[PDB]
């Protein structure tokens, strides 16, 4: 139906990663976390 | 933020839409509700303007009411359209369109289908029609007395009624004044050759309806004569200047006389169709452009008349009246285009203006009401009914019937269909008799303005209605009691009762189809 | 609600509320304007937005002056100037009417009553009226001194006692010399001028005309004895071709003859004007003055005044009748044939220069068809006050005129009217009468503010000035000195016929259009 | 001529905020729109195959039922009138315990066919003499329409098929549980005496399995746990105090004084002493349980735990004093050990989990007691509060038959054929006021059509068929349910009926309420806040 | 003239002045006349809350008007003597000002003083009292009359059958009076309120009814013979006036001091017992105990354990 129905509250701010993509970005700050404590 | 339609576009739907729709309509019916009948009230209204417009009839009423829900358009529109099509019955359309739309909303809310409801109120149309039609009376068109007595009859409902014995003659000779047949072709076209001119201050019984045509318009020059005995018009559409033309011209002059020598030519062209256009030997001209003041000049030499700057409604009304013709090029006017039959020419002095007079035709086939009165409103609701009055009797010289008034017609039809719809079987004759008893409104409107109780009385008019030969049965609403249309002698027009009913279905039925709204969207 | 549901910006007045606002504007319209009625009146003072000051006591002036926006007040203003734009007088008693009728319908409708009944009281009592008024008439010759009482009844009303005797004489010396064996009486013959000038009793009758122009050309003369005038309508300014003209030459000689030729059109048309003058009579300083309404060149200026003639440029439109019908020559729009019996005679031509304008008196004429009337004041508000005062006395003396009748003055005509109806009520059937008792009480407004104006008590006057006329049928009314009853025709109080019919007529129809009203709207805005 | 000024007089005194409205269009017409728009905002939930209706009140709280006094309690209204028609709906239910969406469709009716009486020409007298005729003539006819009254009231089969017919306007599918419950409730609470109370039916409510694992038990369930170390005695002697269990101390305040060093020994040792001396009181007299109304102390519990006495702490008078009646003790404001005839005796007392709710439970198992408790389970809180508004109508239904026994048939038929004596009498009457009395006979089609309505079927075909069967006189015929086409049968042997004090309770307060809002004619609201 | 010494003043002067008090007055009176005699319109009245209000008073509705008007306020202050003093003639009197007003500005605006118009209107009050003063007619009140005079006001205010109710249970009401020639006191007849069943219901009792009720749960709910003891002494713990405070060394000592202080009100409460046993405990005759004053549960109890009901925080009335 056109009317957009809202379940969560406050919902038009939160953000939400999922699938890959948000792995994607884990091994990302890893790998920066860990590149860090390297030298 | 993702969205399917625009941020602007909102949805209704079910129901509600229905109802809203339904109500919209009967609001509208309780404004005009007391306007109605003989015994109306004024109503004034307030122009967004500045103005003032004190009426009584519905399409003046609903014109300067400015609504947004979109149903009230729509009666808007039905009120327009009646007084466009026939000039009269607005209030009752308005009335019946929203009573019916009222008595169809207790089927609406049953879960009955609408379109079932449409088809009866189709049916019920047909039929009424039908019996509509049968208890016509004709008209005899050549008797006076019988038209007056229509016109009568259609204008002691509103404010004019006072002085109607003079008012509606006025209307009849000029809507027997109008009627024109050229080419097997017949007008009666009031709108364009029956002006109606209203002069503020003076008494209401000095109007009176001209054998000829008045404009407000002076001899342009002093000496031009005021009163002319039997003036020969002729009627001028181009100008009597000169002028510049067309094409670029830029003429070049070196010699010693070009230039004194282009002056002279102007004023000997104009010299030459001053004397084309007294060839003819004319005694008063009109043209809708100017005058030079040599022609002026030259048109005084012969005892000539002009008038300067005149609109084309009122040259083309003047040619009517006298049967002149309007030309352009005055060295193409011939013989038969001089207009023989205006019997005079008059400039008076009316208040401040100089009004001029054509009076006194032959046969003229355009009118002028010199409509004079206290203040400016009071005039242009004379001017209203004059017009409603005109409007009728053109719809008796175009049809030959009529019906009886005071709310006599609607309970016949009403209870014709009725003792049709008491035979048939099925579950279309709910809102088939929905229909037969909202016709009933215009009877009970009348009584509850006469102030009676209209319980009562309208149950003893139904039950008098029931016996036979009794369809000519209504209500006097100056008294509110039951009497006979014969002996009070109201009739009114086939055709605005006809129309009336049509329309006020068909607006029923437009506004019962509908049942989604969208608002906000370019 | 019904409309304030479809429009939520809307205003709705029912029926109750209806008739309680139109009876408010109605009385407080009254309340303003029944302090300007009759000659002991008082006048009001008004301000513009820029500033300007104007003393008034018309009703009509005061009703388009006041700061006022309501509906009802704008209708019965509208009345007011159609009946002053037809008669020229009668207007404050045509709102005084209006309020005394709407204040007694409402008192006979707050008792719980229909306004229709009140209305057809209202129509019977208005015709039981207008026959009364065509048999209480007196028809009289319009000789000089009916037309002065007449004059002096309007005017002794519109300003103070001086002012008002001189131009009651000034009025009537003017209207009786413009009245013909017709009917026409065409009152734009008569010329209004201003002068911020001597004293405001300086103003008089000038059996010529005065003209706001003069002799622009230094060296022509400013006062010629015997004059012949000679109006035209001919442009004697440069005048361009038409069509798109342009000058071609090659040397400077060239140009010289070119600019000959190019004058040479309108020196032959002043050539003809100046072989007319020689032609006609020139000798013994017998003036010649050329009027035109259209322009005339500084080159033809400088030509006439080397012949010694005067010339006005830039004349009105009307002024050219006027200048026809009083010096008795012929307006001309062309030079194609001039003879001498297109030229006027006038008796005394010369010019006036009031501070930086300056005027010219066209006056001793044999016998003038159009006069004018010369206004001198100390300040702008007194002309224009003056101004409106002649108005309103020339349109009663023009009324006068017409027909051959004239009303009883001095409230005489109403006590009388009132107890008539008062007698004839018992014959009209039906409750409604009472509407028609409410219309003879509406009547007695006219006398009893007459007394209230003058100081005296409504109440011991009105019975006084009812109990002569029940005694004796004599037309008494009111005497604004005394009190006491005084006779109308023998005290000289004169009122015209035509505009106690238009109140009769008016007020009636606009009371009986306002009490149907039953709902006052304000929609339309989006 | 750009403003209509305020008339003078009343509406140019009036206040900022306030609304007058005056005179019929403009007050009567508005507020019978109104009251229409009130009962239609709830005629979709009007029996047994009516829709729940979820209402988020003023702070967020979930009420999803189809009870009327419940959806119309918890929904902000702000009409005059139809606050007139909530306070006679929730009279009719404080009264009764039904009828509310009965009283809410006949008021609803009588003011739409009032307004059409009015437009038809009759005066606001007249109407209203007419419908107070119209209401008397029905309470007159309305004892002549009973059928089955209540016989026993004690046999569980025949009170749970009473209640059943009462029980189907909510939870249609799952009726015969209930009504058994709720019967075995009641019968355990009469005290045959003839006065009963709805007071001492109480219903715990445990989240966990469905419905179907709802019991009842002559007991009471508290969501405590107990505050010593001893569980489940077999069968307790129950001691009931008022008072903290604790050394109670001078209601003025009292600091003591120690002079010597031997005092300042003594005071603790002589305190403790006396606590078990009191305590040992209490025990010996063979009490097994105590519970006490207030805080409980540490040394005081310590005695407890000593001599396996179970303690039980209780925060609410409420409670206190309902189990004082279940057990049959009363609560006494000191410690002194009770004298024989105020010891509660009790068959079991445990401390059990059953959803992960640790509750105290005072079970009896000889069916006696003054009070029995519904321990009703559920999936969802608002489920379980729906199945508890069901018992409460359940057990007010029960309250309504101990007095005045009499039944009237349901399912339309009793609406239906009170509607065609009414209207026979209205046609058999003379007068002016006659119309408004064949209005009552619509009005009373207004409840069986809603039901139809409700069931996906015609109201105009079953409306038919209902007056074309009670032509004959067959006077216990009403509509089917769920006959996938309009239909009627019997109700006298399908055992669907309702209390005759009920639907004359709701009847009269219905009328009342149209007459009350019809009487009134001028309306002067002053600037909400 | 004070707006040039005061600018923000508010001024109407003498034509000004009489008009808006005129006016004023015709607005109240054309509210309030729809309402005067029996066949008067009820009006229903909305406050901020949302509380309803069908009334029919003058002084009811005219409070409840939402008005600033100054002389609106003036005439609501004299309805509200009127009604405080007579007791009702409220609609009339507002109609009676208004149709004052009306006939004096009609005989003012002919050009006419307030003065002769006032001292016209005293020598019509003067003549008004000699003629009321003459034409009432004095009778012996008996239960006919005052049923009259009841059945008039109630039917003015109510509907017919409610009217006729109240009417009888108003005189039965107001007919228990003491010797003829002590005037009537009006506080003994005292209404109590009850959202209960049908209007028809409400009706006369002869003794009372208290909206306070047995604070013990075991004391009895009904007692057919019953002993009324009055009271206005209080059997809830008074500390001691003067800052007291207790003084011990062991829990002993606590125990004796908690028994001393209840010892003052258990002695008040056994002259209640003592009293009620020698009076009468026989034959199922009961004792009700009415104290103005709070009563301590040690003594509802006390007091239960004796067959006693007791009633705690009643009215001065
Ligand atoms: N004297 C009368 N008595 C009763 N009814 C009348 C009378 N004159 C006209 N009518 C009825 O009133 C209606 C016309 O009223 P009118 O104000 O013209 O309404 P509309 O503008 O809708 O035509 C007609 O249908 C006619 O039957
Ligand atoms: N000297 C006088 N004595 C008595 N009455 C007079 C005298 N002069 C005028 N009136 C009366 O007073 C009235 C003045 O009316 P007027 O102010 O002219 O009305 P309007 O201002 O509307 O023209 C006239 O009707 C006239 O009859
Ligand atoms: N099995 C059934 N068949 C037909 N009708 C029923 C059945 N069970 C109940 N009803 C009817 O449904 C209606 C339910 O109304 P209800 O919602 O209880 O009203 P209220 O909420 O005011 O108490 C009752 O009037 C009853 O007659
Ligand atoms: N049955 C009746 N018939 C006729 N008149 C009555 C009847 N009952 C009361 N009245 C009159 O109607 C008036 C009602 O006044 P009321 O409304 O009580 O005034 P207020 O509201 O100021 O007390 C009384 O003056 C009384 O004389
Ligand atoms: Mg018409
Ligand atoms: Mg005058
Ligand atoms: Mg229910
Ligand atoms: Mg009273």
């Amino acid at each position: 139906y056109g009317r957009p129905f809202l379940i969560i509250k406050d919902q038009d701010r939160k953000s939400r990663l999922m699938g890959l993509e948000a792995l994607k970005s884990h091994i990302m700050a890893a790998k920066a976390v860990a590149n860090t404590m390297r030298t | 933020p993702v969205l399917v339609l625009s941020q602007n576009t909102k949805r209704e739907s079910g129901r509600k839409v229905q109802s809203g729709n339904i109500n919209a309509a009967k609001t509208i019916a309780d404004i005009i509700r007391t306007c109605l009948g003989p015994k109306s009230m004024m109503k004034m209204l307030l122009d967004p303007m500045g103005g003032i417009v004190m009426t009584n009839d519905g399409n003046a009423i609903l014109r300067e009411i400015q609504v947004q829900h979109p149903a009230a358009k729509s009666m808007i529109e039905i009120s327009r359209t009646q007084d466009e099509e026939v000039g009269d019955g607005t209030t009752s359309v308005i009335i019946l369109a929203g009573e019916m739309l009222s008595v169809a909303e207790h089927f609406l809310e049953q879960q009955m289908h609408p379109t079932v409801v449409i088809s009866a109120y189709r049916k019920a149309l047909d039929d009424m029609i039908s019996t509509l039609k049968k208890i016509s009376i004709p008209v005899d068109i050549s008797d006076s007395d019988m038209m007056l007595n229509i016109i009568n009859s259609s204008i002691t409902t509103k404010a004019i009624s006072r002085w109607s014995s003079l008012a509606c003659n006025i209307a009849l000779d000029a809507v027997k004044m109008v009627q024109f047949e050229e080419n097997g072709r017949k007008e009666i076209d009031i709108k364009k050759y029956a002006r109606v001119e209203k002069i503020p201050g003076g008494i209401i019984e000095d109007s009176c309806v001209l054998r000829g045509v008045m404009i407000n318009k002076d001899v342009t020059h002093p000496r031009m004569r005021r009163y002319i005995k039997n003036p020969r018009i002729v009627l001028l559409d181009s100008s009597l200047e000169y002028k510049k033309g067309e094409s670029q011209t830029d003429i070049e002059i070196t010699r010693e006389e070009d230039f004194t020598r282009i002056l002279q030519m102007e004023e000997e062209y104009i010299q030459q169709l001053c004397e084309d256009i007294i060839q003819l030997k004319p005694d008063v001209v009109i043209t809708e452009k100017g005058i030079s003041d040599l022609a002026q000049h030259y048109l005084m030499r012969a005892n000539i008349t002009a008038i300067r700057r005149v609109r084309k409604t009122d040259n083309n009304r003047i040619a009517r009246a006298c049967g002149a013709r309007i030309v352009s090029r005055p060295e193409e006017l011939r013989e038969d285009d001089v207009g023989t039959g205006a019997g005079l020419l008059e400039i008076k002095k009316i208040g401040d203006e100089y009004f001029t007079f054509i009076t006194d035709c032959k046969d003229p086939k355009a009118c002028t009401i010199l409509l004079r009165g206290a203040s400016k409103e009071i005039l242009s609701e004379v001017e209203r009914n004059l017009q409603d009055a005109m409007q009728v009797c053109r719809n008796v010289l175009l049809d030959p019937q009529l019906v009886p008034g005071g709310g006599a017609s609607e309970m016949a039809v009403a209870h014709a269909l009725t003792e049709k719809s008491k035979a048939m079987t099925g579950v279309e004759q709910w809102p088939y008799r929905a229909v037969a008893q909202a016709l009933e409104v215009i009877p009970r409107t009348l009584i509850q303005n006469c102030g009676a109780s209209t319980i009562r009385l309208l149950t003893s008019l139904r039950a008098k209605h029931t016996q036979e030969n009794c369809e000519t049965w209504g209500v006097n609403g100056e008294t509110g009691t039951l009497v006979d249309m014969k002996e009070l002698g109201i009739w009114e027009p086939l055709a605005v009762k006809l129309q009336t009913y049509k329309t006020a279905v068909e607006t029923a039925v437009l506004l019962l189809r509908i049942d989604d709204i969208v608002s906000g969207h370019k | 609600a019904a409309v304030k549901t479809l429009n939520p910006k809307a205003e709705v007045a029912r029926a109750q509320a209806a008739l309680a606002v139109n009876i408010s504007a109605a009385r407080g319209l009254q309340d303003v304007l029944r302090t300007n009625l009759g000659p002991k009146g008082t006048m009001k003072m008004l301000v513009s937005g820029a500033g300007d000051i104007k003393l008034t006591k018309d009703g009509n002036v005061l009703l388009h002056e006041m700061q006022i926006q309501h509906p009802t007040a704008s209708l019965i203003a509208k009345v007011a100037t159609a009946q002053d734009d037809i008669t020229g007088d009668g207007t404050t008693s045509n709102v005084l009417i209006i309020g005394e009728l709407l204040k007694q319908a409402d008192l006979y409708i707050s008792e719980g009553l229909h306004p229709r009944i009140i209305t057809e009281g209202f129509e019977a009592a208005k015709e039981k009226a207008l026959q009364f008024l065509e048999e209480v008439k007196v028809s009289r010759e319009m000789d000089r001194e009916t037309l002065i009482d007449v004059a002096r009844t309007s005017l002794r009303t519109k300003v103070h006692a001086e002012l008002a005797d001189v131009l009651t004489e000034a009025v009537v010396d003017s209207i009786l010399a413009i009245k013909k064996q017709d009917e026409p009486i065409d009152l734009f013959m008569i010329e209004i001028m201003e002068m911020k000038h001597k004293s405001e009793t300086d103003t008089s009758l000038i059996r010529g005309l005065v003209l706001d122009h003069g002799a622009r050309h230094p060296d022509m003369k400013k006062r010629v004895e015997d004059a012949y005038i000679l109006t035209c309508n001919v442009s004697l300014e440069y005048e361009k071709t038409e069509v798109n003209s342009g000058f071609f030459y090659k040397s400077a000689e060239e140009r010289e003859k070119l600019v000959k030729a190019e004058r040479k059109f309108i020196e032959d048309r002043v050539k003809k004007i100046i072989e007319l003058k020689r032609k006609v009579c020139g000798d013994s300083d017998k003036g010649f003055v050329v009027i035109n309404q259209k322009g005339i060149d500084p080159f033809s200026l400088d030509a006439l005044s080397k012949e010694g003639i005067v010339a006005l440029r830039r004349a009105k439109r009307r002024n050219m009748e006027r200048l026809t019908l009083a010096c008795g020559g012929v307006a001309l729009n062309s030079f194609d044939d001039l003879s001498p019996d297109c030229l006027g005679h006038a008796g005394l031509v010369y010019e006036y220069t009031l501070g930086e304008e300056k005027f010219t008196f066209i006056e001793k004429c044999n016998n003038p068809r159009s006069v004018t009337l010369l206004i001198k004041g100390p300040n702008k508000h007194t002309l224009t006050q003056i101004k409106d005062a002649v108005r309103d006395g020339l349109r009663a003396v023009k009324n006068a005129i017409d027909d051959g009748c004239v009303v009883p003055g001095a409230g005489a005509v109403e006590v009388a009217m009132a107890e008539a109806l008062i007698k004839h009520k018992p014959s009209v059937k039906g409750r409604a009468q009472l509407g028609v008792q409410a219309f003879a009480d509406a009547l007695l407004i006219i006398p009893k503010v007459l007394a209230q104006n003058s100081g005296f008590d409504l109440q011991e006057t009105l019975v006084k000035i009812q109990a002569e006329h029940s005694e004796s049928g004599q037309l008494v009314g009111v005497d604004l000195n005394t009190g006491e009853p005084m006779v109308a025709a023998e005290v000289g109080v004169w009122d015209n016929y035509c505009v106690k019919k238009q109140l009769l007529h008016s007020c009636t129809v606009i009371a009986t259009n306002i009490l149907l009203v039953d709902e006052i709207m304000r929609a339309g805005m989006s | 001529a750009l403003h209509v000024p305020k008339a003078p007089g009343f509406a140019q005194m009036l206040k900022e905020g306030a609304k007058h409205f005056s005179g019929l269009e403009e007050a009567v017409y508005r507020n019978i729109q109104a009251c229409k728009e009130l009962a239609q905002t709830t005629r979709t939930a009007y029996g047994p195959n009516g829709m729940n209706k979820m209402v988020i009140n003023h702070l967020e709280k979930l009420f999803v039922t189809n009870d009327a006094a419940t959806i119309l309690r918890e929904l902000e209204v702000q009409h005059p009138a139809a606050k007139m028609i909530v306070m006679a709906s929730h009279m009719q239910e404080q009264e009764v315990g039904d009828g509310t969406n009965f009283v809410l469709v006949f008021a609803g009716a009588l003011l739409e066919l009032a307004e059409e009486l009015l437009r038809i020409g009759l005066s606001v007298s007249e109407v209203i003499e007419g419908y107070e005729i119209a209401c008397r003539k029905a309470h007159e006819i309305l004892p002549n329409l009973v059928c089955c009254s209540a016989k026993n009231l004690r046999d569980i089969d025949e009170v749970s098929s009473l209640l059943r017919t009462s029980i189907m306007s909510k939870q249609y599918g799952n009726e015969v549980f209930l009504a058994k419950l709720i019967a075995q409730a009641c019968v355990s609470i009469f005290p045959d005496s003839g006065h009963f109370n709805v007071d001492n039916i109480r219903v715990c409510k445990i989240l966990g399995s469905g419905i179907s694992s709802s019991s009842v038990l002559h007991g009471m369930v508290f969501k405590k746990e107990t505050e010593g170390d001893v569980t489940s005695v077999k069968d307790a002697k129950i001691a009931v105090y008022s008072c903290p269990f604790d050394g109670m101390i001078t209601e003025t305040k009292g600091t003591v004084l120690i002079k010597t060093a031997e005092e300042l020994m003594n005071f603790s040792k002589g305190e403790e002493n006396l606590m078990d001396a009191q305590v040992k009181a209490i025990a010996d007299t063979g009490a097994n349980v105590v519970v006490t109304g207030g805080k409980v102390a540490d040394m005081a519990l310590h005695y407890a735990n000593k001599y396996n006495i179970m303690l039980v702490r209780l925060n609410s008078k409420w409670d206190l004093r309902r189990l004082c009646k279940t057990v049959g003790a009363t609560a006494l404001p000191r410690l002194t050990p009770p004298v024989l005839e105020e010891m509660g005796h009790c068959d079991s007392v445990y401390l059990s989990e059953v959803g992960d709710t640790q509750v105290v439970v005072f079970k009896h198992e000889k069916e006696d007691g003054a009070i029995s408790t519904i321990v009703l389970r559920g999936s969802t809180d608002n489920l379980m509060d729906d199945i508890e508004r069901a018992v409460d109508d359940g057990v007010n239904t029960f309250k309504v038959l101990t007095r005045d026994k009499r039944l009237v048939p349901g399912g339309g038929a009793t609406e239906i054929e009170l509607a065609k004596q009414i209207t026979s009498y209205g046609e058999t009457c003379p007068g002016l006021e006659q119309y408004a009395i064949k209005k009552f006979a619509e009005a009373f089609e207004a409840i069986p059509r809603a039901l139809a309505e409700n069931s996906g079927v015609k109201a105009n075909e079953v409306i038919s068929k209902l007056y074309a069967v009670h032509q004959e006189g067959n006077k216990n015929v009403g509509l089917d349910i769920e006959a996938e086409v309009p239909a009627v049968k019997d109700m006298l042997e399908a055992g669907i009926l309702d209390t005759y004090l009920g639907k004359y309770w709701a009847i009269k307060l219905a009328t009342n309420a149209a007459v009350t809002v019809l009487r009134v004619d001028q309306i002067i609201m002053a600037k909400p806040a």
